[PDB]
């Protein structure tokens, strides 16, 4: 009766425990999210809804900041 | 082959091939029935040329020391012809001497490889002479045994028994050996294969022969119980052992040939042929010029010469490790561990390896992130609801999408039970898409995905690359008919698949229950009923099929409407022979709906009353009156 | 489970369960067959008989379905595919609990693969060695099992080779159950598909490209609802090429071999190759004696899953 | 023909089982038929696989596969047949 060693390699649990995230979403994964949120978002600032474009806006920078100014001065 | 050199090829009949015991010569003798001659090989352009041509079975051996010039051919029966090779192109006759004192027909001879005077003969006269050139026989002892088949001398190789030594063998599977310096009745009588034993050879360090026989045994025998035996399974005939010198008695390479071919094995893996040299016809004798050199003739009169050294092993094209599967997690998994040995030194036994390969990855797993599939396997099937069980058409299928919401909700249910939110979610997804559906039916460019048809197709496609039996083949039951998801072939392979890995397991009910309402109707056989059984009546002999009584029945059911009418039909009783009913072996009690048939003597019984005298009272008869005992 | 050892004395040169996955069978080049079944009681596997069957090394072994009993078929270097069977009657252990039913000695050259066919093709037996011709052996009546007839004769190589020494003849069924019939043939280095046409004979359905040296194994994948089937080769380079096969329905049915992978971990030579039952888990064996595990990923290839190494 | 029966005029075997569409009357099955003082559970057990057949849908069983499958169902297990065997 030997040794037997047995190594495993991309487990699927494992990368499963080695992350927090419900999605791994990319770029490729959502082409144009950036373009349509801006529009909706001067779509919303015509309405009388100022907040919701800067919520949208917010996620969108979010998820921008996360796979890679008229505000400061 | 890569190891051929010499393929020369002779028309002429040949029967026999030998080499001159010579260095400084590239010459290799042939044989026939009218044709000897010698023959020169060429290293250079790798050709067999000839050299003199002069004109039963026996040898083509030539002589040594002086008489290296000197062959011997057995011409008619006991005829001792000895040729010459330096008297061929000349006026000379090749012929030297004639010897005659066998009455029987001579079968082997071989010359002395010390004493090149001395010439050994043997036939079926049981007579072993010697001949002296520099002088009739010098001494002829007669065993009076059966036919000698092989006669051998000592091989006195240049690496004091060196040329007083020989060998023979009978028909009685008899090994003798003699002295030649003090001749008497039996120097060493040592029994060998049973029957008739064919070949035989010496070692040329150690004392050890080896002897072929028509057994298909090849057993290697101290002559200093063999010391190792190699059943071939073919009448051995001819063997040449390799001319080089062996320290170690394993550490030999053996010829073994009989259809025959050139199989040179090895003393230390006798299971195993170092080296085979098959060429495309039977082989009729082989022998080895040098060390590395072998040449032999076959069928096809071809003369062939090999080099042992640029031909390629078996051991090589023989497979190390094989790797199965058990089930589809992994709870048997085997692998050969074994250790590849060499020709040259036993072999230790091979370790097979089975792992629970998902009991190790959960360990794994769990010692990892520390800083039983099968039980769900059968859970799922046992618990899962696989079966399913112009205005009429519209609610009938508006009651199918109902029922199929409620089967829908139940296996989510079930997977929510279990706690498995993976497939519960799967589920929630389909009974959504069925209210979809059923919405768009009672309301009445490319697909939405979120349409009922595409999201159940996707998620069958998405089930079947993941590998979850369990949800693609209860997919491909609840939504074929209505939904076309794939071909039919491929729906039915599936179900068949699922069917047998079911069986697989020992889950024969879970099968059951899913073939019995499956709606493809030749999963499993196309002949129909292969449960079905037939009798014959036990007073008449006609073959019990009651169509009387089942066409009365189904009249009377038809015209009363209730079918428990039909309960009344069976096979327990017979409509032309007015049979009333069949009895129970124990209890002559009315049987009607369950037996139990005793095999050899052909008797009835309940289920309670066959148990309770089987089991409980512990008899081993039957409770008929029969002899056979029909035990446990 | 555990490992347990053998008591074969020399190499052991195809193990292949029976269909319960409580039998298994070992041949080895020791000239003996050692059938092992699984106990239920400490889950430790122990011997049932050993018997010798053939005069040289068995290299391929190939149980039956429970349904035709417990046949045991092996294939050896004597040009002869035996059947046996066990026998309760004799003791276990003893030697005399198999019995032969049926020597195929119709070959010329040594057999190097037996296979049994799908259950709904009958006991059909498919043999193929050194001769270069593919033998189809069918139980006209499976009521009696001594008796065996040679159906289909076809002939996988243009000629015989040379150094006969050096080559390997693989084979696997397709258990497709209503596929029509097909059957692979690994020759000597090309891989050739057989299909059974309108005209009851065998025909050539496509051929596998690549496969620079010696295919050394072969098997089909259980397709359970996928719409293509998966074909695992193994060369004597160490590269395990799994190959899609789609079937679109002289044959009724046309296929398009599109090679999907193709695998270099093994540094040495992938003698056998496996799939699990699902057709996802494919494992393969090798010269260093590593058993590596294959599974498919998100996208359309493979990738390691495990390297099981022994030591 | 103590462990494997078979018709004498062409040698044909028995109607196969209808759970587990294995051939009947023959023993040494390569399972174990555990159905619903060692030596009465081995006579349960050798007991279990012996020839079964209800008499008025006329559809063979083993005698272990009818009691372990008619604890849980009320139906002949072969597709098709309406006839509750049980009672
Ligand atoms: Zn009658
Ligand atoms: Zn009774
Ligand atoms: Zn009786
Ligand atoms: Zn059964
Ligand atoms: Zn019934
Ligand atoms: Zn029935």
């Amino acid at each position: 009766m030997p040794d037997i060693k047995v190594e495993l390699l991309h487990d699927d649990i494992i990368e499963a425990y080695e992350q927090e995230d419900l999605l791994h979403l990319e770029v490729s994964d959502i082409p144009k999210f950036q373009t349509y949120i801006y529009q909706y978002s001067k779509l919303l600032f015509r309405w009388g809804l100022p907040l919701e474009r800067v919520k949208i806006l917010k996620v969108s920078t979010d998820f921008r900041s996360s796979y890679s100014s008229p505000y400061n001065g | 082959s890569s190891g051929l050199i010499y393929t020369t090829k002779v028309d002429k009949e040949l029967s026999s091939i030998d080499k001159v015991n010579d260095p400084n010569i590239n010459g290799l003798v042939c044989a026939g029935k009218t044709h000897l001659g010698l023959y020169k090989f060429s290293p250079s352009d790798r050709s067999i040329k000839c050299v003199h041509d002069f004109i039963t079975i026996a040898d083509v051996k030539t002589g040594f020391n002086n008489y290296k010039n000197c062959i011997a051919v057995c011409n008619n029966s006991t005829a001792i012809s000895i040729y010459d090779l330096n008297k061929s192109s000349s006026i000379d006759n090749p012929l030297i001497t004639s010897l005659c004192e066998h009455t029987r027909s001579i079968n082997s001879f071989d010359f002395n490889m010390v004493e090149s005077n001395l010439i050994i003969s043997g036939g079926q006269d049981s007579c072993v002479k010697i001949w002296d050139l520099r002088s009739r026989s010098d001494i002829s002892i007669n065993t009076a045994s059966d036919s000698i088949r092989d006669v051998k001398w000592m091989p006195g190789y240049n690496f004091l028994k060196s040329g007083y030594k020989f060998a023979s063998i009978h028909d009685s599977g008899y090994l003798l050996k003699f002295d030649l310096r003090q001749p008497a009745q039996y120097e060493k009588k040592l029994n060998a294969h049973t029957g008739p034993g064919l070949c035989l050879n010496w070692h040329p360090n150690q004392e050890y022969i080896a002897t072929g026989g028509r057994d298909g045994k090849c057993c290697l025998w101290f002559v200093g119980f063999p010391k190792l035996t190699i059943n071939t399974g073919y009448p051995v005939t001819k063997l040449k052992f390799k001319p080089a010198y062996s320290s170690n008695i394993y550490n030999s390479l053996l010829g073994i040939s009989s259809e025959a071919e050139v199989r040179i094995y090895s003393l230390a893996r006798k299971y195993i042929p170092k080296h085979v040299l098959l060429s495309e016809t039977p082989s009729l004798g082989l022998v080895w010029w040098d060390e590395n050199l072998i040449f032999n003739i076959d069928k096809g009169t071809r003369i062939n010469g090999w080099d042992i050294n640029k031909e390629p092993t078996v051991l090589e094209n023989l497979s190390k490790n094989t790797t199965t599967w058990r089930d589809l997690d992994g709870n048997g998994l085997l692998s050969v561990d074994q250790e590849i040995g060499s020709y040259e030194v036993a072999i230790e036994p091979p370790c097979i390896i089975t792992l629970d390969i998902p009991q190790i990855f959960n360990n794994i797993r769990l010692t990892k992130i520390a800083h039983s599939p099968v039980e769900k396997f059968k859970y799922l099937a046992r618990q899962l609801k696989f079966s399913y069980i112009v205005e009429a058409e519209l609610q009938e299928k508006i009651q199918t999408l109902v029922d199929l919401i409620s089967i829908a909700t139940h296996n989510a249910s079930v997977y929510l039970s279990i706690d498995d939110l993976t497939n519960f979610k799967i589920w929630i997804l389909i009974r959504d898409s069925l209210l979809w559906d059923l919405k768009w039916m009672t309301s009445s460019i490319a697909d939405p995905p979120w349409d009922t048809k595409k999201l159940i197709k996707q998620l069958y496609n998405q089930a079947t690359e993941t590998g979850n039996v369990v949800l693609t083949v209860n997919i491909l039951f609840l939504f074929q008919t209505i939904y076309q998801i794939t071909e039919i072939d491929i729906a039915k392979d599936a179900i068949a698949h699922f069917l047998l890995l079911l069986h697989r397991y020992e889950l024969f009910g879970i099968a059951a229950d899913v073939l019995k309402y499956c709606p493809f109707e030749d999963i499993m056989g196309s002949e129909g009923d292969q449960s079905s059984i037939r009798l014959f009546c036990e007073r008449c002999g006609e073959l019990i099929t009651n169509e009387s009584s089942k066409e009365k029945l189904r009249a009377e059911a038809q015209q009363t409407g209730n079918k428990k009418i039909m309960d009344k039909f069976g096979y327990w009783y017979c409509d032309s022979c007015k049979k009333k009913n069949t009895s129970c072996v124990l209890c002559e009690r009315p049987l009607k709906k369950l037996t139990m048939v005793i095999l050899p003597c052909g008797h009835e019984g309940h289920f309670q009353c066959i148990q309770e005298w089987f089991l409980d009272e512990n008899e081993q008869e039957c409770p008929g009156g029969c002899p056979g005992v029909a035990f446990i | 489970m555990q490992p347990f050892d053998s008591g074969h004395d020399d190499l052991v040169h195809d193990v292949v369960y029976d269909f319960y996955g409580r039998h298994v069978a070992t041949c080895s080049s020791d000239q003996h067959i050692k059938v092992f079944k699984l106990d239920k009681d400490t889950s430790n596997w122990e011997l049932s008989d050993s018997w010798r069957a053939h005069d040289s090394s068995i290299v391929a072994i190939d149980w039956a379905s429970p349904e035709y009993g417990r046949i045991i078929a092996s294939a050896s270097y004597d040009k002869t595919v035996k059947l046996w069977e066990e026998d309760p009657d004799q003791e276990e252990c003893s030697g005399r609990r198999w019995n032969k039913l049926c020597t195929l000695n119709d070959s010329k050259g040594s057999l190097y693969s037996v296979k049994f066919a799908p259950a709904h093709l009958g006991l059909k037996l498919a043999c193929l060695g050194n001769d270069g011709i593919l033998r189809l052996y069918d139980a006209l009546e499976p009521s009696d099992l001594r008796s065996w007839t040679l159906t289909s004769e076809m002939k996988v190589l243009s000629i015989p080779p040379a150094n006969h020494l050096q080559s390997d003849f693989c084979l696997s069924w397709c258990p497709s159950r209503f596929s029509p019939e097909k059957l692979a043939v690994s020759a000597l280095e090309q891989a050739i598909i057989y299909q059974r046409g309108k005209d009851g004979k065998l025909h050539v359905a496509a051929k596998l490209p690549g496969h620079k040296s010696l295919i050394r194994s072969i098997s089909w994948a259980p397709s359970i609802g996928r719409w293509y089937q998966l074909i695992a080769t193994g060369c004597k380079d160490g590269r395990i090429r799994i190959f899609k096969i789609t079937e679109k329905l002289e044959l009724q049915s046309n296929l398009q071999v599109e090679l999907l992978s193709e695998h270099d971990d093994h540094n040495g030579e992938v003698w056998s190759v496996s799939w699990n039952l699902t057709g996802t888990i494919l494992s393969s064996a090798g010269d260093d004696g590593k058993v590596r595990l294959w599974k498919a990923t998100y996208s359309n290839e493979f990738k390691c899953m495990s390297v099981i190494t022994a030591q | 023909p103590r462990h494997k029966y078979c018709c004498p005029h062409c040698g044909s075997s028995f109607p196969r089982c209808a759970i587990c569409l294995m051939p009947l009357g023959t023993s040494n099955l390569p399972f174990v038929i555990n159905g619903t003082n060692r030596e009465l559970v081995s006579r349960k057990l050798k007991l279990n696989e012996w020839f079964s057949f209800c008499l008025s849908c006329n559809h063979g069983m083993h005698a272990g596969h009818a009691e372990e499958w008619f604890d849980r169902h009320n139906v002949c297990p072969t597709p098709g047949c309406t006839c509750q065997c049980n009672k």
